[PDB]
């Protein structure tokens, strides 16, 4: 028998055992989300532990099965999935020192507090204190305070820890024979064995950094607008022609600007369309949300939600005493097992956050089929870029108004939409010159083309020049500010938020492409079009199976990752930009810093 | 009227694992066709051969029921020129296959909670089984080279997984209660009939 063969055995073994372990660890998890008990714990771990060791003892044996004798490149797929996992590359002394390092952080992270001046007594977390301040404050010292005290006492904290982070990360990645470790997380988008699919670790570098060169000028008058607006309501704070202050930004970091729309909206008497109040109005429950979200996806000809999905998922708070974890997450427990977690209230935000959690149940249940280890979105990107597209269809008003959630006499003018686009921006726009920025640190550090002399240094350098931001106090050495932002310090990839808001656009572009839609892209519901759901179909299917360029190409035609339809989708907002900053300055000046 | 024990075959408290699949044979006795209908949904009430509408005015040599479980997409697989884990492995139909299979779901009784690993499937043998073949040897497969000593270890799989039916399973995945009912026709007496 040849090595092949006994691989295709392995793995035939191991997704019947994989899928019965994986879902004790799933459903032990999911009693534990939805209902809170240290017994809850105590199983949730002790099925997660089993799962992570059995994982460990299936990556060892399938290193014994060499890749390079292996032709079928599905099998191949599958096994290095499995063989890259084992962590065994490094030392186990090595491995637990960075497992404790990555346990500190996290705990630092989100146990970190920090304590009013001229009163220790009143201590706050970022979660929901600091968030609360720099999501709300239109006050500068305050927001000033949150922002600084949070780099200074946790910040400062993680910085030791990050540098040895990435050291062992590093040797980590080497010895899996990657540059490093940005270069093991470039990974997620390789394409090898594929004529005309392939795709290298080095090109995502070379196609975000080009992406985003076509996205500057849609930043640069977007972050020109902001400016303007904050420079008014900040007359003595804001330099007209210099970088956005740091903690001005509508969050920690400046991730979104979605929280600057109220100092931003281009028209404030504009009301902006909620049908919360409808929904509330007709009497709508959870049950009815997520009812209406099935029927979304029935109308382009995918599947109403299994009966397990009714009878199993938490669409409700429990309240009273049983508490829960309400993050909305759609949960893919295998075995037909489609659930989605989520304290649903009647309001319009959570109503398109059902449709876009259902998104990813209609992704997981397209590639159920699919072998185990292939059984996830086609990279990093794809399955939250099924979501948004979700709550983009849902959230247009023609969808609002044909289910009744928005009455037809309601008329959108040209305002609203603006008003509606420069929202999106705030989000959307705002945060990909962040993510490009805060990645390419990482992997310039990781690269080692940044000294641990020259950490925020190059970090708030890069801020000036990249996101158009400026930290409002001078930062050393001691500080670690990207490891105050969960990804960095929970050891998360960052460019996937990158990646799949361009993943999304292009879905949606073809997607109302496929629906036949007339007028501007960001106006497109892709209900009762069953060519799309097809043409999404196409792809949701494949999962893992087939190289991510292919996958997108099953979707929008094109197999690398474009940045036009994101600029298609803000199009109306680019030329309502770039009028209303006829007189005033496009860009930002890195020189100038709020301390003088 | 010599009524068929068809009661003990699709009503039983347990079903066989479709590796060690069940086989009880029916003779001399009236077969009423028309109990076999518990009514609540057979998955599966598709008969090959032999018309199941109002056809039992027929009669045979011998009838032999086949129960066993399995998981509602491998339903498809008990059928003849069928192909999968448990056509190959576990349960093979003839071509020319002349009788009914029934199924049913079975999450009520065949699931559990905590997991019920009770039914059994054979995941790998060195060849696909004869049709009405029953292979119930626990040998290791031998997948390497290398002599598996007949104990689990790399290359060396023990040829049976369990389903761990858990009644949150999705309906692909709920266990499912099948009956193969096999009509045989000799040169002989032809001792069923069940008018
Ligand atoms: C790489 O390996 C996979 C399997 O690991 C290959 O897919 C499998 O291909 C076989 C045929 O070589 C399929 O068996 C056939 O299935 C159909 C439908 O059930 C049936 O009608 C036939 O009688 C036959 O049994 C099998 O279904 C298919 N899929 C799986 C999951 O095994 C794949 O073709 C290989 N690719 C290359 C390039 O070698
Ligand atoms: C929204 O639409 C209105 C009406 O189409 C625009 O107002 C007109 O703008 C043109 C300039 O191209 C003027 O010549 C007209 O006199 C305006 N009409 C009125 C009634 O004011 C308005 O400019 C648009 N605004 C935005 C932000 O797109
Ligand atoms: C299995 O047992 C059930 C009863 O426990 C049988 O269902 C009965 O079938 C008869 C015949 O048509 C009906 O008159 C009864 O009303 C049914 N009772 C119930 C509770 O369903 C069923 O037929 C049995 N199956 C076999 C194959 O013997
Ligand atoms: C929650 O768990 C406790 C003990 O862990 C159990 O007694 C209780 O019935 C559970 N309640 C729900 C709603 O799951
Ligand atoms: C919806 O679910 C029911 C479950 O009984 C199924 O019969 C039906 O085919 C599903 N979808 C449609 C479009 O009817
Ligand atoms: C979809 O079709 C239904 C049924 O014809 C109709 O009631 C609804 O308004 C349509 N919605 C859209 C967005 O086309
Ligand atoms: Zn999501």
């Amino acid at each position: 028998s040849t090595i092949e063969e006994q691989a295709k055995t392995f793995l035939d073994k191991f997704n019947h055992e994989a899928e019965d372990l994986f879902y004790q660890s799933s459903l032990a998890s999911w009693n534990y989300n939805t209902n809170i008990t240290e017994e809850n714990v105590q199983n949730m771990n002790n099925a997660g532990d089993k799962w992570s060791a059995f994982l460990k003892e299936q990556s060892t044996l399938a290193q014994m099965y060499p890749l390079q004798e292996i032709q079928n490149l599905t099998v191949k797929l599958q096994l290095q999935a499995l063989q890259q996992n084992g962590s065994s590359v490094l030392s186990e002394d090595k491995s637990k020192r960075l497992n404790t390092i990555l346990n500190t952080m996290s705990t630092i992270y989100s146990t970190g507090k920090v304590c009013n001046p001229d009163n220790p007594q009143e201590c706050l977390l970022l979660e929901p204190g600091l968030n609360e301040i720099m999501a709300n404050s239109l006050d500068y010292n305050e927001r000033l305070w949150a922002w600084e005290s949070w780099r200074s006492e946790v910040g400062k904290q993680l910085r030791p820890l990050y540098e040895e982070y990435v050291v062992l990360k590093n040797e980590m990645a080497r010895a899996n024979h990657y540059e490093d470790y940005g270069d093991y997380w470039r990974g997620d988008y390789e394409v090898n064995g594929v004529d005309g699919y392939d795709y290298s670790r080095g090109q995502l570098i070379e196609d975000v950094e080009h992406t985003f060169e076509e996205i500057k000028p849609l930043y640069e008058h977007l972050h020109a607008y902001v400016r303007a607006k904050l420079m008014n309501a900040y007359p003595s704070y804001i330099s007209p022609i210099g970088c956005l202050p740091a903690h001005l930004l509508g969050d920690m970091w400046g991730r979104f600007w979605t929280n600057l729309y109220s100092l931003t909206v281009p028209f404030g008497q504009k009301p902006n369309i909620d049908v919360t109040d409808a929904m509330v109005d007709q009497a709508w429950d959870a049950q009815r949300i997520f009812k209406e979200a099935e029927k979304f996806f029935v109308s382009v000809g995918l599947p109403n939600m299994t009966q397990g999905f009714w009878e199993n998922s938490m669409l409700t708070d429990p309240g009273n005493v049983q508490k829960a974890v309400c993050h909305p997450t759609a949960w893919d427990l295998g075995k037909g097992d489609f659930r989605i977690l989520m304290c649903t209230k009647v309001t319009m935000d959570d109503f398109l956050t059902a449709h876009h959690e259902m998104g990813h149940i209609q992704y997981d249940m397209a590639y159920a089929a699919q072998p185990f280890l292939l059984r996830n979105g086609a990279n990093e990107g794809f399955h939250e870029a099924v979501g948004e597209i979700m709550s983009l269809s849902a959230a247009t008003p023609k969808h609002l108004k044909s289910i009744g959630l928005l009455s037809p006499d309601f008329q959108e003018d040209n305002e609203t939409e603006i008003n509606f686009l420069l929202k999106q921006a705030l989000t959307i726009v705002g945060t990909l010159p962040f993510t490009y920025m805060l990645e390419k640190w990482r992997w310039m550090v990781f690269k080692g083309e940044i000294p641990k002399d020259q950490w925020m240094k190059k970090w708030w350098e890069m801020k000036r020049e990249i996101v158009g931001v400026v930290e409002p106090v001078p930062h050393d050495e001691t500080y670690c500010d990207p490891a105050s932002l969960f990804h960095v310090s929970n050891d998360y990839s960052f460019i996937r938020y990158y990646t799949r808001t361009l993943y999304q656009f292009q879905f949606q572009e073809a997607l109302c492409q496929a629906a036949k839609h007339e007028g501007p892209l960001h106006k497109c519901d892709i209900s009762n079009s069953t060519e799309a759901g097809q043409k999404l179909f196409n792809m949701l299917r494949l999962g893992k199976s087939e190289p991510w360029t292919l996958a997108l190409e099953n979707v929008v035609g094109a197999k690398n990752m474009n940045v036009r339809p994101l600029l298609n989708y803000f199009e109306p907002l680019f030329t309502w930009l770039k009028d209303q900053n006829k007189n005033s300055f496009v860009g930002w000046s890195t020189d100038w810093s709020p301390y003088a | 009227t010599n009524l068929c024990p068809f009661d003990e075959v699709f009503n039983a408290t347990r079903f066989a694992s479709v590796y060690a699949w069940n086989r009880k044979r029916i003779s001399n006795c009236v077969a009423d066709y028309s109990v076999l209908y518990n009514f609540a949904p057979f998955f599966a009430f598709k008969c090959y051969g032999v018309s199941p509408t109002k056809l039992n005015d027929l009669c045979f040599t011998n009838v032999y029921a086949d129960s066993f479980v399995i998981r509602g997409n491998e339903v498809s697989q008990i059928a003849p020129g069928q192909t999968g884990n448990i056509a190959d492995y576990n349960y093979k139909l003839p071509d020319d296959f002349t009788g009914c299979v029934i199924a049913w779901n079975s999450n009520k009784l065949d699931s559990k909670v905590g997991g019920n690993y009770n039914y059994l499937y054979r995941l790998f043998r060195k060849s696909n089984l004869k049709p009405f073949e029953r292979d119930i040897s626990t040998e290791i497969y031998q997948a390497g080279n290398k002599p598996c000593n007949g104990v689990a270890g790399f290359n060396c799989y023990f040829p049976l997984r369990s389903y761990g039916f858990r009644p949150t399973y999705g309906v692909g995945h709920q266990p499912y209660r099948v009956v193969v009912l096999s009509f045989e026709l000799l040169h002989a007496p032809a001792t069923v009939c069940g008018p």
